[PDB]
């Protein structure tokens, strides 16, 4: 429903509403429910109900800590962006929190010994911050156009009215 | 019907205060103002972290990273930038000036002409027959409480232009001759109160063979004794 | 009888500022994000002009909560208002010579498209049908409240009452007084109806808009300093990073004709605000009422007025 | 707008693509979270799908309206969109219809016939 809502960037900002273009998860997308071969088109989300298995056919390796990369370092939610950044935070309800960033640096994976893939596409989303930091809401533009019209005049309560948010056109269909 | 109009009056000014006490929100063209100052000084502080063309918003980062050489070529493109944006919010409020002097300018006409007299122009000082007004002081403007006189409860008659007595036609001083459907009257024009036509209201003005519409009627006379 | 015409409202323009400067091309619609702000500033200020001349025509022609109805029989002591009144024989609420005024007035994409207006010309025209019923069969007493009937000739006489003239004077002389209205009315039918044009301050509105929005469009041709004036052309013939420096001209051309358009049509719309309030006021103190200001209503001793529509204006006549 | 076939020698003509405009017409968020979708001058028959095609499909002088049902009736304005259309929110659903300019009357004119008020009202 509402999943896969991260920190974007290091700066600490409060009490503000800043737009980021980056690439995230959808909302209300399909996900598949395992209970095998996954691809990797850009970024995966994931989620568990031990650790994980990348690469192409190097090698990426997390077990449990010790991983194998070379490189070595000695209901849980888990951000795959690849620039590899790994997000985690634990506590699919309805519920939204962020997910805090916890270390930093493929066309499949795996995993070792039931979970969920999502896939990250190009968005644009706006984020609001709280008094100690937190993001406690987001907003994404291009779902329908009530949240559009929110993006437009950048706040999350929109007054009775009409409001011009974009313009359409018809795309050229084939070359000549 | 002085105590009528005093509680009419009081009655009036109770509801003023119970449409300002509930959450009825009325001033919104004093809030408007408020609202585009306070717009167009966020514009204008959101314009300092573009880089129209330059490798960065920031004076230091560029002064810290290039020599005086090729920094000013870099430092150029965001002084053209800024000279833009100040010059576009000086004219908009130059704009806007001018609108708020002929509002000003409005305020004092209205605050001489219903405050300070009684006027004649319509639908100046309020909508109706204008009495008196009050001022009331407001944050960044001024509020009228125009009281005015609204008639009501109207009723139908049958009239006439004129009279004819002894072959003379006669005409009101001031009114309209009105017939309840058997006797005829003279009464005031915004205020039903019939009189007995006499020799005192009315002023004879020729014969009654050229007005269109003239009644037959009995003048009265009011020295009748002598 | 003397006519006034002024000007109500303009054309509402909207301008696509992105498509504008360069459309179909993304590669400058991300050159134009490195400058902040400026085109829903450029937005922001024509919406306010599209909306502040909806509420010009508002605020000048819907002073009635009802809606008036002449009578079937009019018998108003010898006047004649034919010209004047709607003729159901035409499909619309419009008059003859309503019908002459809207055909005097003969001149009437990147980006620049035009808005209909909120009140139509039907609407606007039931409004000043309203207008003169009120008026013709109530006399200023429907603007201070209810309606109330009253003759047309004891209506007339004492507005002769508040000139300093009694009125045994308009009941010895209706029948002149009507004759010289009636040739009033007709004369203005003839000047009218003749190759004089008079509608001058409403041409003048149309063609000083049509002038900006044709020198907007010139401005498309110009190169700037650049290489050429057609973008596909330069993002054919260059590699990117030598086609920047030639987009960021074309781009700063274009942004500052906007700019110029946008700040001409500010200062523009700023007098039609004051020709709209004025018209307003003129309705209110001519038609609603009469007037003891000298040669506000007309030109001599005011008697009454009469409101006539017009394109993108107003047309009072003063008795 | 017109070039030649460098093959066929043939006269043929460019016109541009669709190229309208999208207003959104809302409630407040306290009220509703329904909305309505005003396509600028396109005609309806060349236009998200279910704010592409389906029920609830209506055409005005302005554009084509999509997600609010036309009636019959006529109210105080209350939302405007152009050339006399306004829109409104009233189980609960989005309408649009033709604004009325005010009530009906029509005053009892005669040739001798007069109305006088017999009270008031102090406002
Ligand atoms: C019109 O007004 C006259 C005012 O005089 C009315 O005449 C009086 O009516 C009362 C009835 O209450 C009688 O007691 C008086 O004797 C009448 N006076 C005269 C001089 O006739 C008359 O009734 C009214 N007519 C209508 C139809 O209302
Ligand atoms: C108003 O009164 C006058 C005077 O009584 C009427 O005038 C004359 O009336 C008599 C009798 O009715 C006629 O024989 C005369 O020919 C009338 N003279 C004129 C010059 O008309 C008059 O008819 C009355 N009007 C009404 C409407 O009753
Ligand atoms: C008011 O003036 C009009 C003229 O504008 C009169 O209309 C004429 O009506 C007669 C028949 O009654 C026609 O034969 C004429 O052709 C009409 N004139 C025109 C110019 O078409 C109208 O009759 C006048 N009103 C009254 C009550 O006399
Ligand atoms: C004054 O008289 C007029 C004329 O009779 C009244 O208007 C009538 O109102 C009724 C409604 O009950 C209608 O059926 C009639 O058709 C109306 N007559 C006309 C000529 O339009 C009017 O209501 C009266 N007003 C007052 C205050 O008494
Ligand atoms: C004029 O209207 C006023 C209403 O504003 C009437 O005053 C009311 O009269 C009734 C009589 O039954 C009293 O019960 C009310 O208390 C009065 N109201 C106030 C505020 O005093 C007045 O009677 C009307 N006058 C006429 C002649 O009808
Ligand atoms: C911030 O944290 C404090 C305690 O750490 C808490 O009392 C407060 O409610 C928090 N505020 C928000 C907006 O979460
Ligand atoms: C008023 O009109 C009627 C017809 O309805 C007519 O008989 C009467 O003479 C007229 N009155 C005047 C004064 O013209
Ligand atoms: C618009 O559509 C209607 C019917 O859908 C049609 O009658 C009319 O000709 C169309 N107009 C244009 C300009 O295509
Ligand atoms: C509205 O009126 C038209 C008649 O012109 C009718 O065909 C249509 O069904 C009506 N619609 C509603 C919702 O009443």
């Amino acid at each position: 429903f509402t999943r896969g809502v991260y920190y974007p960037d290091k700066v600490f900002r409060s009490s503000v509403l800043h737009s980021t273009q980056d690439l995230f998860l959808p909302f209300f997308s399909n996900v598949t429910w395992f209970h095998p071969v996954l691809p990797f088109n850009d970024g995966v989300y994931f989620a568990s109900t031990r650790g994980w298995i990348f690469g192409t056919t190097q090698s990426l390796l997390i077990v449990n800590v010790v991983i194998k990369v070379t490189f070595e370092y000695v209901l849980r939610e888990f951000v795959f962006k690849n620039y590899f950044k790994i997000y985690s935070k634990h506590t699919l309800p309805q519920g939204f929190s962020a997910l805090e960033p916890l270390v930093d640096l493929i066309t499949r994976f795996q995993t070792l010994l039931a979970y969920y893939v999502g896939y990250l596409q190009p968005r644009t989303f706006l984020l609001k911050y709280n008094e100690n930091g937190t993001i406690t809401d987001a907003v994404d533009c291009a779902l329908d156009p009530l949240s559009e019209t929110k993006c437009t005049l950048k706040s999350f309560t929109v007054e009775k009215g009409i409001y011009q948010t974009s313009n359409f056109r018809v795309q050229p269909t084939e070359s000549i | 019907n002085q105590k009528l109009i005093a509680n009419q009056f009081n009655s009036a000014i109770g509801k003023i205060q119970d449409s300002l006490s509930s959450t009825a929100s009325a001033l919104g063209k004093l809030q408007d103002v408020v609202n585009q100052n306070a717009q167009a000084l966020n514009t204008l502080v959101k314009q300092l972290s573009s880089n129209f063309g330059a490798i960065s918003s920031v004076l230091n980062d560029i002064l810290s990273r290039l020599d005086p050489p090729e920094a000013e070529v870099q430092i150029d493109r965001l002084i053209t930038g800024r000279l833009q944006s100040l010059q576009t919010y000086v004219t908009q409020q130059l704009i806007r000036a001018a609108e708020i002097r002929a509002s000003a300018n409005l305020a004092a006409t209205k605050m001489s002409e219903c405050v300070l007299g009684q006027s004649k122009r319509v639908d100046f000082c309020g909508k109706g027959y204008h009495l008196m007004s009050f001022p009331q002081s407001a944050p960044h403007g001024v509020v009228f409480l125009h009281v005015t006189y609204v008639p009501a409860q109207e009723k139908n008659f049958t009239t006439a232009p004129a009279i004819c007595h002894d072959g003379k036609a006669h005409f009101p001083r001031e009114g309209v001759f009105v017939s309840n459907g058997t006797h005829w009257f003279v009464t005031q024009r915004n205020f039903y109160e019939p009189q007995i036509i006499t020799t005192d209201n009315t002023f004879v003005s020729g014969n009654c063979d050229v007005v269109i519409g003239i009644v037959n009627n009995t003048v009265y006379d009011p020295l009748q004794p002598e | 009888v003397t006519t006034e015409i002024l000007p109500v409202s303009m054309t509402k323009t909207s301008v696509d500022c992105t498509m504008y400067i360069c459309g179909d091309s993304t590669e400058c619609s991300n050159l134009l994000l490195q400058y902040g702000s400026f085109c829903t500033q450029l937005n922001r200020a024509l919406t306010g002009i599209a909306v502040e001349q909806d509420k010009n025509t508002q605020e000048v022609f819907a002073q009635v909560k009802q809606i008036y109805k002449t009578p079937p029989i009019k018998d108003f002591g010898g006047f004649n208002f034919s010209q004047i009144l709607p003729d159901p024989s035409k499909p619309s609420k419009r008059s003859f010579i309503e019908d002459l005024l809207f055909n005097k007035v003969t001149l009437i994409f990147n980006g620049l498209t035009v808005l209909p207006p909120l009140l139509t010309d039907e609407m606007i025209a039931q409004y000043t049908s309203a207008l003169l019923a009120g008026t013709i069969t109530s006399g200023w007493t429907f603007g201070a409240g209810a309606a109330l009937q009253i003759p047309f000739a004891m209506q007339m006489a004492y507005r002769f009452n508040g000139i300093g003239v009694t009125q045994n004077v308009l009941y010895e002389n209706q029948k002149l007084i009507a004759n010289q209205f009636n040739s009033a009315i007709g004369k203005i039918q003839d000047s009218l109806s003749s190759t004089a044009s008079a509608l001058g301050k409403l041409q003048d509105v149309v063609n000083q808009n049509a002038q900006a929005l044709n020198t907007l469009v010139k401005q498309l041709s110009s190169n700037f300093g650049a290489i050429s004036s057609v973008l596909n052309d330069i993002l054919s013939r260059l590699d990117p990073p030598e086609a920047e420096v030639q987009i960021d001209r074309l781009i700063t051309g274009r942004l500052q004709s906007l700019q110029t358009y946008v700040t001409q049509q500010l200062i523009r719309a700023a007098e039609i605000r004051a020709s709209a309030n004025l018209a307003a006021t003129k309705m209110s103190e001519c038609v609603l009422g009469q007037s003891k200001r000298v040669d506000f209503c007309g030109k001599g001793y005011h008697l009454m007025s009469f409101p006539q529509s017009a394109p993108h204006g107003v047309v009072f006549l003063h008795v | 707008d017109a070039v030649r076939d460098p093959q066929t020698l043939e006269i043929l003509d460019i016109t541009p693509c669709s190229f309208g405009g999208v207003s959104v017409i809302t409630p407040g968020t306290n009220t509703s979270n329904q909305v309505a979708v005003l396509y600028q001058d396109v005609n309806c028959t060349e236009v998200w799908r279910v704010y592409s095609t389906g029920s609830n499909v209506f055409q005005t002088r302005a554009g084509c309206l999509i997600g609010a049902e036309h009636v019959n009736n006529s109210y105080e304005c209350d939302i405007p969109i152009g050339a006399g259309i306004c829109a409104s929110y009233q189980s609960q659903s989005i309408i649009a219809y033709t604004m009325s300019l005010g009530a009906e009357n029509s005053v009892a004119y005669s040739n001798n016939s007069i109305a006088i008020p017999t009270n008031f009202t102090i406002s």
